[PDB]
């Protein structure tokens, strides 16, 4: 289904996910086209930090729903 | 407001004066294909108390035209020739709205014959009115 | 057509000035002859008695209504309140139908007498807080260069001036500009594209761009003295280059009026400048431009001169016919009549003054925008206060990670903070419109709890905590 | 506007004025070669209603000219003394795009005699016209 | 007053008469007393040269109206 | 060789600088085109202020990269 993956810098990129798929397929999709390892791939929905070992049925992710991605930036 | 039935006794002069106001405004097509131009000035004169200003207001409200009023002793200035600028101001304001009708009562008070004065500003006031009416090419 | 809510209230009130009985009155107590009759609000003799130098245009509208509407028939409703035109009518209503071949006196623009305007649109500009414009001067204290801004505010009645409108300002927005030590000049295209989106958020908040400010300080020695004194009586009041920027801003923002034939007349726009007093401080002053002559000739004939007091008049190239400009000045022996057959005519004559001021701190009706006035502004890239989301952890943070609603709502009513949030457009536009209306209006306690219970504000504090 | 051959009866005065104001306007030659400067002023007079304002607009239209029109009573009606600047800009703008024709209509309302003088602005516009008329000797 | 409002420079007399009828309409019932109207309204004779206008004609257009009970 | 210096008003200034010179020569080249003294000038390279005593190689500034120009007086 169609979703709106939006990072912290306002860049929204359209991705694809199944309604019963896990969130690790989304984390693997960010690892493909953005090259981010999963220690910095932080998705947030409904004010809660989405764990990497869960599915979309717990957070009730529906079609055409936006996503809030946080990327870690550090000097050390 | 008054109307056409508001005054009687001058029924011959009422039907005569109604031709020169309705035909240039209601049906102007009679002046086409005949060559001539419709006239502008109508001159009424008589003793006071006959209803000159009453007949002017009766023909204005019965047609719905843009009526205007120019008074005799009002617009007559001595400052810098302001009477010559206020006469042409009233003509361009009447030209901006179609159809329109102006009325100048006690016209003998504004620039009379020069048998007495002959040197004042009223000699140049009437000549302003000559070129203002002759420059009315708006049919 | 519909005018403003402030403009219709000044029209309904007559604003008459009452007088008392006198020794010169010979009539009875139940009457008035001439000496205790009600005074008209447009008489300039009463104005200069109380040192009011202009006749408060809504009363000037009344003094022309007496000339338009009379006791006679009339039947016109002309209401001659229009902009006097200096452009040339091409049709000309005569036999000189092209201007390349023919021009007569009824279409020729007359020689400009240079008579000063006796009425001003805005009568008194007022402010909201001394901490608001203190941040504007603080921008100069960090980068050492001049600044620029636009003032957003509203209007209301003024009871000091008879039938007068006062100008209230609420917040100041700064466009992105390139600063310079001598002056400043920015691109008008990127400013107009930036000002289009600020006018969107100003509609729901009840704001309107009605003013602008630009600085001119020239610090003396940075010790005992504050600034130099550039603008005085012998020098220029307003430079001729800034007359052009003030003239284009008034033509872009017209004021709606039912009395005008074109539908718009007598623009209510203020131009304020920070220049400093004569002796020792940085006191500001404001003047607005004149509508009678300067507002229409700026479309064709205003050219820049090397003198700040004067402006050059250029020549005619086949469509730009200008009349001669005359003014009176004293010669080496006496005072003479109009002399100007020479270019570079002064522009300080075409300015009407205003009275600026700040209200008392003990009481007011409202202030509506005093949150901190210390938040980093949107386009202050010359200064260091142009931060990213690192500032939002420092500024508000939902204070101490658990905030009281009396201490949380007092920070949320900032103008530039609310204009920074909706640019990210995390919240819905329906939830954002009730967010800005809660911060600017009263009885906000029942609607602030509606904001914290929404999932959009929960996602805002969750995406801020993980980021730096 | 009106044409050229729309005037009958005045054929003798037409041939007097066609060689006077039309022929030296379109032909800068045959006057320098003959050594005679052309006249720079004509005066038309007579009874009213004879073709004074009609012949001037007819002779200037279908010849090729600038035709600066200026009316009699419309000048001097200004304030603070700007009728001289409206006269100085009248003659200056005509010679910038020569050939030009300056038709002063109703000149009797501008220049009376010195025994019928009125105020001080009437002397100021008759001496401005006499000075500026002499400035056209540069051909 | 007659010789008081007519001694002005022909510009404030027409506004004083406009202020006279407007104030009497506001606080009706009202009377309007004027004295020495011969100084305001003289006759037209061979000795022309006075102002003789712009004030009595203002009184003509003010008095013929206002009769709406 | 090529470089792009851009101000805050959206105006990019073209300049041809050597790959192995100092930053002070870059501030001198922008002085000649406009007339701004290089004492108050400052150069921002992606949020990092360039020091005038250094060169173009230690900051790893590549060819035709977008630069920033800002004015800030020391005492002012
Ligand atoms: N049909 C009518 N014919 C004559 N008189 C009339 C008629 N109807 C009414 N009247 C009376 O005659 C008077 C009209 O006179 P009017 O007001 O015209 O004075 P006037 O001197 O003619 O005006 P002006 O000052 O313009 O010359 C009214 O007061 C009215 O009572
Ligand atoms: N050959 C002609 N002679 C006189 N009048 C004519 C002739 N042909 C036409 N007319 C009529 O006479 C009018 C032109 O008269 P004109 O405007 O010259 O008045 P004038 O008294 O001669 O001069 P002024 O306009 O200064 O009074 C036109 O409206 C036209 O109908
Ligand atoms: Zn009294
Ligand atoms: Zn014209």
């Amino acid at each position: 289904m169609q979703i709106f993956v939006k990072t912290l810098t306002g860049k929204t990129i359209t991705l694809e996910v199944e309604s019963s798929d896990t969130i690790d397929n989304v984390k693997s999709k960010i690892q493909d086209k953005e090259g981010i390892p999963p220690d910095q791939q932080r998705l947030i929905f409904a004010g809660k930090q989405l764990e990497d070992g869960r599915t979309l049925s717990d957070y009730n992710i529906q079609k055409e729903s936006t996503l809030h991605l946080v990327l870690r930036l550090r000097g050390g | 407001e008054v109307g056409y039935d508001d005054i009687g006794g001058c029924r011959k002069q009422m039907a005569q004066i109604r031709e020169m106001v309705e035909l240039p405004l209601r049906h102007p097509q009679l002046f086409k294909a005949i060559g001539i131009k419709p006239p502008r000035g109508v001159l009424m004169y008589g003793p006071p108390g006959t209803g000159k200003t009453l007949m002017a207001r009766a023909v204005a409200n019965e047609t719905g035209a843009f009526f205007f009023l120019i008074n005799g002793p009002e617009v007559m200035s001595k400052m810098a020739g302001e009477s010559e600028s206020n006469l042409r101001k009233a003509f361009e304001e009447a030209e901006k709205n179609a159809p329109a009708i102006i009325f100048i009562d006690e016209i003998d008070s504004i620039a009379p014959k020069r048998d007495k004065t002959n040197g004042e500003v009223e000699r140049r006031v009437v000549s302003q009115l000559l070129t203002l009416m002759d420059g009315m090419k708006a049919r | 057509i519909k005018e403003l809510a402030v403009d219709e209230e000044l029209e309904k009130e007559d604003g008459l000035i009452p007088r008392q009985k006198s020794k010169l009155c010979k009539h009875g107590d139940r009457g008035m002859c001439e000496y205790c009759s009600p005074l008209p609000p447009w008489d300039k003799e009463y104005h200069e008695k109380n040192k009011i130098k202009h006749i408060s245009f809504h009363s000037y509208l009344k003094k022309l209504n007496e000339n338009a509407n009379k006791k006679e028939n009339g039947s016109s409703y002309i209401s001659p309140l229009s902009e006097p035109d200096f452009r040339i009518n091409k049709r000309c209503h005569n036999g000189h139908e092209p201007w390349p071949r023919g021009i007569c006196s009824k279409c020729q623009p007359s020689a400009i007498t240079l008579q000063q305007q006796e009425f001003r649109m805005v009568d008194h500009v007022e402010f909201q807080k001394s901490e608001i414009i203190n941040e504007f001067i603080q921008a100069w204290r960090y980068t050492g260069m001049q600044r620029f801004g636009y003032m957003y505010g509203s209007y209301s009645k003024y009871d000091n001036t008879p039938l007068g409108i006062k100008a209230v300002v609420e917040a100041i927005y700064e466009p992105p500009q390139h600063d310079e030590q001598d002056g400043l000049t920015m691109d008008v295209e990127q400013v107009k594209n930036e000002m289009l989106q600020i006018d969107r958020q100003a509609q729901e908040m009840g704001l309107s761009r009605i003013g602008l400010i630009f600085t001119d300080l020239s610090d003396a020695g940075a010790g005992d003295g504050s600034v130099f004194c550039k603008r005085h009586k012998d020098s220029f009041f307003l430079s001729s280059l800034e007359v052009i920027m003030a003239a284009r801003h008034q033509t872009r923002h017209p004021n709606v009026s039912k009395y005008s034939e074109q539908g718009f007349f007598s623009s209510k726009f203020v131009t304020c400048v920070i220049s400093g007093n004569l002796e020792g401080e940085i006191d500001i002053s404001s003047y607005q431009v004149s509508t009678e002559a300067e507002a229409l000739v700026t479309a064709d004939m205003i050219s820049g001169s090397t003198f700040p007091s004067m402006a050059y008049i250029n020549d005619t190239t086949d469509e730009r016919y200008v009349p001669e400009i005359f003014y009176m000045k004293s010669n080496e022996y006496g005072i003479t009549v109009k002399e100007n057959a020479k270019p570079a005519f002064p522009v300080d004559y075409l300015l009407v003054t205003l009275t600026h001021g700040f209200p008392n701190t003990d009481t007011e009706t409202n202030s509506k925008f005093v949150s901190s006035t210390g938040f980093p502004w949107s386009n202050r890239q010359a200064m260091g206060q142009s931060q990213d989301y690192q500032e939002l952890k420092k500024y508000l943070f939902n204070v101490a990670s658990s905030g009281d609603f009396n201490l949380l709502h007092e920070k949320i009513s900032n103008f530039h903070l609310l204009l920074y949030i909706n640019s990210l457009q995390i919240l819905s536009p329906d939830e954002w419109k009730l967010l800005i209306e809660s911060a600017v209006k009263n009885e906000w306690e029942e609607s602030l709890l509606k904001l914290v219970s929404s999932a959009g504000w929960q996602t805002l504090v969750m995406i801020l905590q993980e980021s730096g």
